């Protein structure tokens, strides 16, 4: 049964492939989970190197042939899109799922009441996800279970150190951004800034807008403290005739007054600029006036502006500018003509952060900004892409708290309970199946992968931790109240995720139950391998 | 180059079991998955039969004679893709020992089939149950078959309805002595033609009788249904003619420079007073409309419609009887609009459209479906289709036969009695058929997980003392009766599932040899 040109793997043989190659791909993202998780390097062939722990990064910047891994990678992306977080997570779950399941296959269990036992778990074990969740108050004033929330992103893809570095950073960004009802959030209102020439661990939060180009002049003011903030889209520059003439001087001072006479129309408008200070808290204390406009200025424009102790900024990204007019107030301002004291803004204290070849102006202490920004910073590219990593992953992974009202404590308290329940349920309710008792137990002990590989990555015995969160919540059980017991990475021992502040999100544990199932069971149900038109 | 002797008849028989062998796996709602390996880096997880054998290269000729019976009988049924080849694979399975190890000639088997295939229709008919075709709680539940596992299963209620509506339209059921008997046609292909339209909800489905038209009319004003309408048809513009000629007017004096750009205002009239002739309720152009047509038209009584395609028009032509005549110096008076209901001109999701539905069923009908997504109409599109493909096995035959393995073991008894009763050499292929005819339920059964050895033998003994109504369950897996939980399917389905299995089967045991040239 073959023809030329073709291959074929067929009776059994294609599922001992498609579990090895299941294998394949756990063993290599076994190494990075949790906190204790690893690094890898990922070579894009133009000899850059980056490395990150994230693996949305790793699946979509590796290659791989084998068409199982393809199906995780392809699953894990719209995982990605859905939850954000977990990637690893996922992969643990369908490769040592397939592993207990071809235990079974070796046995002769068909492959069908493999795949059955799974959904049928699944729907248990859904009932169990709503009965172990935990509602969370809606009150905004929970930043100290957001600091919680924080060290649960962060911790995992950073030395620790980061972590508080980071935890006023994120925790802040989000509540900001969020008004005080039940609304909405929007993660496009954090910008996300990269910046050379300082360590990673300075890496601060920035309340306003960041930008680049600053006013150049030696002696413009270097800090202005509770400005008004005029948004100008006219050219302060030099301008040339729209068609082709000539400047014909008598004189050798001549030549200065036609070129002088031609800026005097921009000169004009730069009179009726200045006297808009004049008129407004010229001499008056804690006020002052920045011109952020977008258009080129010419160095004799600056110098005038210098004198009056006004930030002009030019060639301004048109992005920026409509940024800045809803987060000054000040609106855009086209033709000087319509200028008025009342379209000005108002922000805080403008200073002006100056390196060697950069200078940093910040827009911040505003009094309705609605945009935050975290600026990244770093010596290297390597701590440039591993914290916009954290940052990103962070953001999202706050915003579904606020989201979704229901969280779940981590550690590992959410899989060792459910399996220990799928285990005593399935004993006293027999309702399903007597060969589906076979699926129910090889998802039951598949569970235990995360909460072994989780404490595997940290060094300590697997077997030990198991035995004494078995035994804690059997003492629990016996002592009749709700206890919730956790993997302590550090100890070793067990502990309260509650109390140490570990916490997964609800709708990442739905979609990794629910999506990590739904992989594993397809993969099943391909019997034979096919190879044609090659 | 060139295959003699035997050995043409191991090729023909080797690849189309291999085409079986690939989709054996495909068969039953339980059915696994199939991964198939592209040239690049893609894969197809998709466990559709058509969908697979599609994307499978094929070498040896035989296995395109089996791709291409795949493709009529989708054109037939719309399910039991896999159903029709697995069968015709296994008969030439089963007839290979017999036709080498045994040394019996081929064109023995083949008469041998043919033999077989008559009885096997017998068989069929005999095990088939009437059920109600006028009855719609009943014809609701078996359209339901094919209608859940899908994302239709919501509204099925509402899918059966667009169903029934739409075939019980286009059907002409007659008979008698006289001018004998059509056998209850029904030509889903050409009149049952839809039209998708955004927007809107299912419920707001209807089935129109008529051609719908997506052009509105010229003015605003006008009016919107006639009791009696008289309908004119034609391809040409409405606009001022000119001559094929050369035409040139030289004005000198000055009066005459008037009287002439009314002349051609007058053509214009004249142009429309030749189509007023027949007194026109109704003008349906395939080009644009000039403004001065317009208003001539509408003064005139009528009904305008422009920029209509030369296709739909053809498709008005049968529902009404108006001929499309060219020039308005030619238009016929045998050719009228009769039977056409109301011109309602009403707006559906933000876009004015036409409405030619009368209270008449001149053998065809214009569905208009509503969805939420374009993605939703054609999900609607395609299962309407099988929704009627089953309506449609129902109306061409009152008798329902039980599936899940249970005719395909009804049959393959029967042939074992048969068997000992017929006397001569094709008695030994004739065997072949109803081992080939129990591969279906076992297919079902290795499917499932059970024990295809013994789960066949006791189902086998459940036919021969009980009744042949106890096939095989699909959730479950153990030996049932399809009373209790109906799987029930029309008998076309098993009609021309055996039909075209044994044409194809003799079809490639006639052959060979097989050379290579142009």
């Amino acid at each position: 049964l073959l023809n030329p040109k073709a291959e074929s793997l067929r009776r059994d043989a294609a599922l001992k492939v498609n579990v090895t190659s299941a294998e394949g791909l756990q063993s290599v993202l076994e190494t990075n989970l949790g906190p204790k998780g690893t690094l890898k390097m990922l070579v894009d062939g133009a000899g850059n190197i980056k490395l990150t722990k994230d693996g949305k990064v790793l699946l979509t910047e590796m290659q791989i042939q084998s068409p199982t891994a393809v199906l995780i990678a392809r699953a894990a992306a719209a995982q990605d899109e859905i939850t954000g977080d977990g990637t690893t997570t996922v992969v643990c779950l369908v490769g040592e799922l397939l592993r207990q399941a071809h235990r079974f296959i070796q046995e002769g269990v068909h492959p069908r009441i493999i795949t059955d036992g799974f959904e049928i778990a699944r729907k248990e074990s859904m009932k169990f996800l709503d009965e172990f969740k935990i509602s969370k108050t809606n009150l905004s004033n929970d930043r100290e279970f957001l600091l919680q929330v924080a060290r649960s992103s962060l911790l995992t893809k950073v030395d620790a150190d980061l972590t508080e570095v980071l935890t006023p950073i994120v925790t802040d960004a989000v509540l900001s951004v969020y008004d005080a009802q039940a609304d909405n959030l929007d993660l496009h209102m954090v910008e996300i800034m990269q910046m050379q020439h300082l360590s990673p661990k300075d890496t601060t939060f920035i309340k306003g807008l960041v930008l680049d180009h600053g006013g150049r002049h030696p002696d413009m003011p270097t800090r202005v403290k509770n400005a008004y903030v005029l948004i100008l889209n006219v050219s302060l520059e030099y301008e040339k005739t729209e068609v082709n003439s000539g400047f014909f001087y008598s004189s050798a001072d001549q030549r200065d007054k036609l070129a002088a006479s031609e800026r005097k129309f921009v000169d004009a408008k730069l009179k009726k600029i200045i006297d808009l200070k004049n008129e407004v808290c010229g001499m008056d204390p804690d006020k002052g006036f920045v011109i952020i406009n977008q258009k080129g200025i010419d160095p004799m424009s600056l110098d005038v502006f210098a004198k009056h102790n006004i930030l002009a900024l030019r060639r301004a990204k048109r992005r920026n500018m409509e940024r800045l007019q809803l987060v000054t107030g000040g609106e855009a301002q086209n033709s000087v003509e319509d200028l008025s004291p009342q379209i000005l803004g108002f922000s805080g204290l403008v200073y002006q952060e100056t390196i060697g070849e950069e200078k940093f102006t910040y827009v911040t202490e505003n009094t309705d900004p609605k945009s935050c920004t975290i600026l990244i910073k770093g010596s290297t590219h390597y701590a440039l892409a591993q914290t916009k990593d954290a940052v990103r992953d962070g953001l999202r992974a706050v915003a579904n708290v606020l989201k979704d009202k229901n969280i779940i404590p981590g550690a590992g308290a959410f899989y060792i309970a459910l399996s220990r329940y799928l285990r005593s349920a399935n004993m006293n309710k027999l309702g399903a199946k007597g060969k589906t008792k076979t699926g129910i137990e090889a998802f039951a002990e598949a569970l235990l992968v995360i909460p072994k590989t989780l404490v595997k990555n940290s060094g300590f015995d697997p077997l030990d931790v198991l035995a004494m969160v078995e035994d804690e919540l059997d003492d629990a059980q016996d002592s009749d109240e709700t206890r919730y017991v956790g993997v302590d990475l550090n100890i070793g021992d067990s502990c309260d995720p509650t109390i140490e502040g570990i916490w997964d999100s609800y709708r990442v544990l739905r979609n990794a139950i629910t999506g990590a199932t739904g992989i594993a069971s397809n993969l099943l149900l391909c019997d034979e391998l096919l190879r044609a038109g090659r | 180059e060139r295959t003699t002797g035997r050995q043409a008849q191991i090729s023909n028989i080797t690849a189309a079991k291999a085409v079986a062998d690939v989709i054996r796996t495909c068969l039953g709602p339980k059915a696994m998955l199939k991964m198939l390996l592209d040239p690049m880096g893609g894969l197809v997880l998709t466990n559709d039969g058509h969908a697979i054998l599609r994307e499978i290269d094929v070498a040896h000729p035989a296995a395109k004679s089996m791709l291409e019976l795949s493709r009529t009988q989708d054109e037939e049924v719309g399910d039991g893709t896999t159903t029709v080849i697995i069968l015709a694979g296994e008969i030439l399975a089963q007839c290979a020992p017999y036709l080498i190890e045994k040394n019996i000639h081929p064109v023995i088997i083949i008469q041998a089939l043919k033999k077989a295939l008559t009885d096997a229709l017998e068989v069929i008919k005999q095990v088939s149950k009437p059920v109600d075709v006028e009855n719609d709680a009943a014809m609701k539940k078996l359209i339901q078959a094919s209608i859940g596992t899908k994302y239709v299963i919501h509204w099925s209620e509402k899918m059966c309805e667009l169903a029934l509506d739409a075939v019980k339209t286009v059907r002409k059921d007659l008979g008698q002595t006289v001018e004998g008997e059509p056998n209850f046609e029904i030509d889903i292909k050409r009149y049952v033609r839809v039209e998708k339209i955004p927007g809107g909800d299912v419920l707001d489905s209807r089935v129109l009788k008529g051609v719908l038209l997506n052009k509105d009319v010229v003015h605003p004003k006008m009016s919107r249904h006639i009791e009696n309408p008289r309908v004119v048809l034609l391809d040409c513009p409405l606009e001022y003619k000119k001559g094929e000629s050369q035409t040139n007017i030289e004005i000198e004096k000055e009066e005459d420079w008037n009287r002439i750009l009314q002349i051609e205002e007058e053509q214009v009239q004249l142009m429309c007073e030749q189509i007023l002739a027949v007194r026109p309720t109704l003008v349906i152009t395939e080009k644009g409309v000039s403004d001065l047509a317009q208003h001539y038209l509408l003064k005139g009584g009528c009904s305008v419609l422009r920029r209509v395609k030369k296709s739909d028009n053809n498709r008005i032509a049968r529902v009404t009887g108006a001929t499309i005549v060219n020039r308005v110096e030619d238009l016929k008076e045998s050719d009228v609009g009769t039977n056409c209901g109301l011109f309602k001109v009403e707006m559906i999701g933000d876009e004015y459209f036409s409405f030619l539905d009368n209270c008449k069923e001149p053998k065809a009908c214009t569905i208009m479906l509503r969805g939420g997504s374009k993605d939703i109409l054609n999900e609607i599109d395609r299962n309407l289709q099988d929704a009627m493909a089953v309506a449609r096995n129902v109306m061409l035959s009152p008798s329902l036969s039980p599936g899940g393995g249970a005719t395909e073991m009804a049959v393959s008894v029967k042939l074992a009695e048969k068997a000992k009763q017929l006397e001569g050499i094709q008695q030994w292929p004739y065997q072949a058929v109803a081992d080939a005819m129990e591969c279906i339920p076992r297919t079902l059964i290795q499917n499932a997980g059970g024990d295809p050895i013994r789960l066949l033998s006791q189902l086998r003994a459940k036919h021969a003392q009980g009744n042949f109504t106890t096939g095989i369950d699909g959730d479950k897996g153990k030996i049932v009766d399809m009373v209790s939980y109906g799987i029930w399917e029309p008998e076309v389905i098993k009609q021309q599932s055996v039909k075209t299995a044994i044409e194809s089967a003799c079809l490639l045991l006639r052959v060979d040899d097989i050379v290579s040239g142009v």
